[PDB]
């Protein structure tokens, strides 16, 4: 059965600042089959408050998802996402690095 | 400009798990504006882009009714075709299907569509004459026949010139403010040293819409496809979506680059440099 | 709006 493997960018609503209010986000796009775990870490934990957009799809039928949560960043925090699908043998983790 | 109005449903297997998961989302151009989710409570067609809140209890009543008739067919549907490839009743399959239609600038019918894919691989689509089928393999031609004995892609048609074209001219209008408008790119260059002769410049485009965009970047006026790393258009989540676009240039060579930007929302296109 | 008409595959 086709399997396709989830790309994954982590980044900011808007511009990083310190200390100010702003959105965490994880897209995971180019999926399938749907089924997938898409985690938000604060230096290592898991965040629980975190959200995501209703499944939908591509014209070529791969799946994509948006996971969110509020967040502030500081200079010293350092957050990521945590991926894993069945094309993953492990779990993919991908830092935020607010230049990307 | 041109517009669209499109509705993608999910429909996924999960033996020994209960009924399978139903997921639909309706779209205007690059704006949701729908769902429904058949593990939730409310059970209803509910609204996701603050234009269609005012639309009166008819209207939802009438598409959580109509929604609530697709899931339940597009449930037995992961049941006909585990039948008609003889495949075993423990693995989890998926069922996907999306139909719209497509206006010019005059606001009036471009295109249509309605098609399916099973486990990802397209199964049926309505071909361009809105007359005929594609199916690609047994399973899909049995679909085929029994859609052309029900005379099914003449309803459909009906649809998609009708009813999907009017319901997307009302939506343009009721929701105009954020459906007829255009949101340019902010844009800014970033600059790092990856090392003593070598630099990284990115070229950032921020809080456009709709989402088409294109970003470029050229050196001594020449493009610079295959050497420029360009991400996939992203959501920004309020509405908004990003992108990017990088090269790595020879320290001292930073004046020879140029990244050129296009939108829809640009009075003229963008041509920046690092300077 | 969804299309009142549902075909089964």
């Amino acid at each position: 059965m086709i399997q396709r493997t989830p790309k994954i960018q982590v980044y900011s609503r808007h511009p990083a600042e310190n200390g100010k209010s702003n959105f965490l986000n994880c897209y995971v796009s180019g999926f399938h089959p749907s089924d997938i775990e898409v985690d938000l870490l604060k230096n290592g934990e898991r965040i629980e408050k975190v959200e995501h957009s209703d499944l939908s799809f591509s014209k070529d039928w791969s799946f994509y998802l948006l996971y969110y949560t509020e967040f502030t960043p500081t200079e010293k925090d350092e957050y990521a996402c945590r991926v894993n699908h069945v094309t993953l043998s492990q779990p993919k983790i991908v830092k935020w690095d607010r230049d990307m | 400009g041109s517009h669209s109005m499109r509705y993608f449903f999910t429909s996924v297997s999960r033996p020994g798990r209960g009924e399978p998961r139903f997921i639909a989302v309706g779209y205007v151009d690059d704006t949701q504006f729908v769902r429904f989710d058949s593990d939730a409570a409310s059970q209803r067609m509910e609204p996701r882009a603050p234009w269609i809140e005012q639309e009166g209890p008819e209207y939802w009543d009438g598409e959580t009714r109509k929604v609530k008739a697709h899931s339940q067919t597009h449930r037995v549907d992961l049941g006909t075709l585990r039948g008609y490839y003889n495949q075993s009743e423990a693995g989890s399959h998926t069922v996907q299907r999306m139909y719209g239609c497509d206006v010019g600038s005059d606001w009036r019918f471009l295109r249509g569509y309605h098609q399916y894919a099973y486990d990802g691989k397209d199964y049926i689509a309505l071909k361009e004459d809105l007359r005929s089928w594609t199916a690609a393999d047994m399973a899909a031609q049995t679909t085929k026949h029994k859609w052309e004995a029900a005379h099914v892609a003449e309803q459909l048609r009906a649809y998609l010139e009708g009813t999907c074209v009017e319901w997307l001219r009302r939506y343009l209008e009721n929701g105009k403010e954020t459906l007829q408008r255009t949101d340019a790119p902010k844009t800014h260059m970033t600059h790092h040293a990856v090392s003593d002769h070598e630099a990284t410049l990115r070229c950032w485009a921020l809080s456009f819409y709709p989402a088409e965009i294109t970003l470029t970047w050229q050196r001594d006026g020449e493009d610079q496809t295959q050497d420029t790393e360009l991400v996939e258009t992203r959501p920004a989540g309020d509405g908004t979506f990003q992108k990017w676009a990088a090269v790595v240039v020879p320290s001292g060579q930073e004046q020879r680059y140029t990244c050129h930007v296009q939108h829809e929302g640009l009075p003229k296109p963008l041509t920046l440099r690092w300077e | 709006a969804l299309w009142g008409f549902v075909p089964v595959l």
